[PDB]
RNA sequence: UUUAUGUUUU
RNA sequence: GGAGCAAACCGGAUUAGAUACCCGGGUAGUCCACGCCCUAAACGAUGCGCGCUAGGUCUCUGGGUCUCCUGGGGGCCGAAGCUA
RNA sequence: GCCGCGGUAAUACGGAGGGCGCGAGCGUUACCCGGAUUCACUGGGCGUAAAGGGCGUGUAGGCGGCCUGGGGCGUCCCAUGUGA
């Protein structure tokens, strides 16, 4: 049912008296393509047991994609860190147009037609983060006016 | 002293709802009640009421907030999420009626000063006018 | 029946922190006098009375309240109007990680019930001089923090917290899971994080053994026939 | 011009039968039934998790080489795809389909796409009438294609004409089998069209 | 209160 | 104008050398008037004016119907928010 | 091309076999735009990263509180001419 892509694994190292101790990193990225997605990042002394947690800790964090017809419902900015994420939403018929980063996310979540840029920092890590954070916030012509009625 | 006396309000307004206060006093103009009504006219605010401080004349604008939320940070979304100003003293923009900005893909509204008073995105593409482009809210 | 009058909240349950307040506490607020910001004790009726209305739906329907204070004043009017519930409790200090890790703090129970039979069995006296005492030992303090945390296997559907800036930890840690929390709030805290809000003085025992005390009866009520007095005053002024 | 040269190095490398072929690659080889790997000296050894932009090349190269078209054409077809109106990951499948060799192809005159492009160049075919010997050539819903008059004669026509009753020709095509001739009737709807291919990609290729 | 220094690339 | 101090300079030490560090001397200068020079870690490394966004405490200094309140300064800790 | 390869096992040099990409072309060099929100109008900044003027007073210039009329310069609308 789940899908998992994974954009980012890579070796940190430390320091003790004698030489360099790694560990791994793994920046996972979960969902159905119909608008649920996830996003976790899991640490572990191995790959494969960094690339679980990364799976675990990714399902204790998703979110709505309010999908319009595979696009998102309006132009959205977000920033984590010094980091930046332009979405844009396209009419279908266009693509998906984004980096690795911003894309596994946006393509695991269903919209199959999209436009962005990152701005800023393009870390991955950080890049991603401010991703969800500009999903997370979409809102539908609905949510906007169970929002200002009054009662 | 308050160079921009619009976009000292919208600020005053933008303040409060960040730290959820049921109201906010912001010193007053016709032409700020103007804008100040189109704020409960559609919803951004449930209303403001004329009142007095010190025999000095204010506008107590009344803040709308959503529904106690869960999990931690147990706050409030935003009624009004965002609001600047757009054409400010330091530089003035004015559009055209062809020239009038989407807002938020039409999920949010765009404040526009014109001939035929303070009108909002659609209602001046309607009137099919355009003017000066005041601030921009969602 | 229920309810509390406004009299019995008379002991002394207005105000006990002055000048030491968190001002997000307005709204519950009356006036400042002598110090102590005396705290407005009609409000804590339309609250304690909105609030119960949430314990009393969940008492009925078998769901769990969890019972936390760690203080001098709200310690030993816990374990008793807790266990009279029959509901988990913390007494002594509150262990990190016991609700967000249920199920490593957990496994600690199971070695309380591995303990606890071994007392005397057809096990023990083969194991030497020195395992013996270590063992119970290990025993001693294990059941000293986890006595009441002991009942409940599973987590709970809210706390109760007597302080609940006393555990900030606890309240984070239910709000964190979606566990809704209640506790005993006086100008110490922020209303703000607290779920269902009981405010008034979160010291002086009088307060905490009489509003735990008739809040415990309300479980019962809900479970079935309320009983007589249980233990409260004691050493009691 | 197109490429030339082994085929079923193409046929295994994408890793999918593609028949490029004639009947062969339709028997117990398309030689992607002996050997279900890429050529050369290391197609046995253990595959390496591609780059994201080795995949999106890998499709591309796929439907490319399968309408056995030059990548200078290739891409024109791709720019009018995303100029023009519409969903354009179909108007560029349209657009490959309606090539004279590419119809000439799935009409059946002949077996393979390379077949079926010799067919052309060489006089053996007609459009609306007419002599057309230029594979490139584009037909919109309406045209008549047929085999030449001095053409119904060479058993490599007719033998392939009788192998062609018992199978049924696509939606936006037709054929009379008696008269040698067939008529294209539409754009080859998205559905129409099952190739291997994430046409998806393709476009995602393009941008660079 | 005597000390200064440690060839090049890995 | 010149008491003390002290670049430069001389001497005694130290050291492999010691144009230094330590010690004994010591002249511009340090001070005053007038006139120049116009630099600086001239630093809060934070331009100026205005409005708006919890509090706690220490302090200087006015006014108060002087257990508190109010105004202008100087410090610490901190809400929201900001920040790599 | 940038990070960098070659110090007797070099997927980095040279040949080979093999593979990838284009194909009457394929590469190189030079130059323009792009990616560069890296001159930032859209769309950046200035405590410690490059960046607050040593501090004042003030000329021009820039900006400018509340109420009501007049003009209609900006602005906005429509029509029309021109926009080869
Ligand atoms: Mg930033
Ligand atoms: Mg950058
Ligand atoms: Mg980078
Ligand atoms: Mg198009
Ligand atoms: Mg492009
Ligand atoms: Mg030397
Ligand atoms: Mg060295
Ligand atoms: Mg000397
Ligand atoms: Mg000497
Ligand atoms: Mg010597
Ligand atoms: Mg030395
Ligand atoms: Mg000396
Ligand atoms: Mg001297
Ligand atoms: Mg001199
Ligand atoms: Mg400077
Ligand atoms: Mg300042
Ligand atoms: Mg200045
Ligand atoms: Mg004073
Ligand atoms: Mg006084
Ligand atoms: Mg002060
Ligand atoms: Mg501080
Ligand atoms: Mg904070
Ligand atoms: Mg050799
Ligand atoms: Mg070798
Ligand atoms: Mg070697
Ligand atoms: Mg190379
Ligand atoms: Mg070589
Ligand atoms: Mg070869
Ligand atoms: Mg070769
Ligand atoms: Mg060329
Ligand atoms: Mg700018
Ligand atoms: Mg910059
Ligand atoms: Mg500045
Ligand atoms: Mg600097
Ligand atoms: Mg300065
Ligand atoms: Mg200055
Ligand atoms: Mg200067
Ligand atoms: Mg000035
Ligand atoms: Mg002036
Ligand atoms: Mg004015
Ligand atoms: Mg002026
Ligand atoms: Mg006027
Ligand atoms: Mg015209
Ligand atoms: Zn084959």
């Amino acid at each position: 049912d789940f899908e998992e892509k994974m954009i980012l694994i890579r070796r940190t190292a430390r320091m003790q008296a004698g030489g360099r101790r790694f560990r791994f990193g793994a920046l996972v990225v979960v969902g159905d393509r119909q608008g649920r997605v996830g996003l976790g990042f899991g640490k572990a002394p191995e790959v494969p047991l960094a690339v679980q947690k990364a799976g675990y800790y990714a399902r204790r964090n998703m979110v709505e994609v309010p999908l319009q017809n595979g696009t998102i419902p309006h132009e959205i900015e977000v920033e984590f860190g010094a980091s930046k994420i332009v979405l844009k939403p396209a009419a279908p018929g266009t693509g998906v147009i984004a980096g690795a980063v911003p894309r596994a996310i946006l393509e695991l979540a269903g919209v199959t037609d999209i436009l962005t840029k990152e701005l800023g920092s393009r870390n991955p890590i950080n890049i991603a983060y401010a991703t969800m954070e500009a999903l997370r916030q979409l809102r539908t012509k609905a949510d906007v006016e169970r929002l200002r009625k009054g009662e | 002293m308050l160079t921009d006396p619009i976009a000292d309000m919208l600020t005053r307004i933008r303040n409060a709802t960040r730290v959820y206060k049921e109201s906010t006093d912001v010193p007053a103009s016709r032409f700020k009640e103007e804008i100040l009504r189109i704020l409960a006219r559609e919803g951004f605010i449930k209303g403001y009421e004329r009142v007095d401080v010190d025999g000095k004349p204010y506008l107590r604008v009344y803040l709308k907030y959503g529904p106690r939320r869960q999990g931690p940070d147990p706050r409030p979304e935003q009624v009004i999420h965002h609001i600047r100003r757009i054409s400010k003293p330091g530089r003035r923009v004015y559009v055209g009626v062809k020239e009038i900005p989407r807002v938020r893909r039409g999920l949010g509204i765009a404040i526009l000063s014109t001939s035929k008073g303070v009108l909002t995105d659609r209602e001046a593409r309607k009137l099919g006018v355009g003017g000066e482009l005041i601030c921009e809210v969602w | 029946e229920i309810t509390v009058k406004e009299l019995l909240e008379a002991g002394v349950h207005f105000g006990h922190e002055r000048k030491r307040w968190n001002p997000k506490f307005a709204r519950y607020i009356y006036a400042e006098r002598n110090g102590i910001h005396i705290i407005d004790l009609q409000k804590t009726m339309e609250e304690l009375e909105r609030t119960f209305r949430f314990i009393e739906d969940l008492a009925m329907r078998g769901g769990t309240i969890l019972f936390v204070g760690t203080k001098k004043q709200a310690q030993d009017i816990v374990r008793m109007e807790a266990e009279r519930a029959g509901m988990p409790y913390v007494n002594q200090r509150w262990l990190g990680g016991m609700l967000t890790n249920f199920k490593t703090i957990s496994q600690r129970v199971h070695r309380l019930e591995e303990l606890e039979a071994l007392f005397a069995s057809p096990e023990i006296e083969e194991r030497p001089k020195k395992e013996q005492v270590r063992l119970k030992h290990e025993l001693e303090r294990l059941q000293k923090y986890l006595s009441g945390f002991r009942l409940l296997k599973r987590l709970p559907d809210a706390i109760f917290v007597v302080d609940p800036t006393k555990e900030a930890i606890a309240v984070r840690e239910a709000r964190k899971l979606f566990i809704p929390v209640i506790a005993l709030a006086d100008t110490d805290s922020d209303p703000d994080l607290v779920d269902y809000i009981i405010p008034g003085n979160d010291d002086a025992i009088r307060s905490i053994q009489l509003i735990l005390s008739r809040a415990v009866d309300l479980i019962i009520q809900a479970r079935g026939g309320v009983v007589e007095p249980s233990p409260s005053y004691a050493l009691v002024q | 011009g197109r490429y030339i040269g082994p085929v079923c190095r193409l046929c295994r490398r994408e890793g999918v039968k593609l028949y490029l072929k004639g009947e062969r690659c339709y028997s117990p080889k398309c030689a992607m039934e002996r050997r279900p790997y890429p050529p050369g000296q290391h197609g046995q050894k253990r595959a390496r998790r591609p780059s994201d932009y080795a995949v999106r090349l890998r499709e591309k190269q796929k439907l490319r080489r399968i309408y056995g078209i030059s990548e200078r054409q290739f891409r024109n077809l791709f720019e009018e795809a995303s100029k023009k109106k519409g969903v354009t990951g179909s108007v560029f499948l349209g657009l490959l389909e309606s090539r004279l060799d590419n119809v000439v192809y799935r009409l059946g005159f002949a077996v393979s796409r390379r077949q079926a492009r010799q067919l052309v160049r060489h006089g053996h075919i007609t459009v609306n009438g007419r002599r057309v010997d230029l594979p490139s050539y584009r037909v919109r819903p309406g045209d008549e294609i047929a085999v030449a008059e001095k053409s119904r004669n060479l058993e490599l026509i007719r033998q392939n004409l009788e192998a062609m009753k018992g199978r049924k020709v696509g939606p936006w095509l037709s054929l009379d089998v008696e008269g040698m001739k067939g008529k294209f009737l539409r754009l080859p709807d998205r559905e129409d069209l099952a190739l291997p291919v994430n046409e998806q990609l393709v476009i995602e290729f393009y941008s660079r």
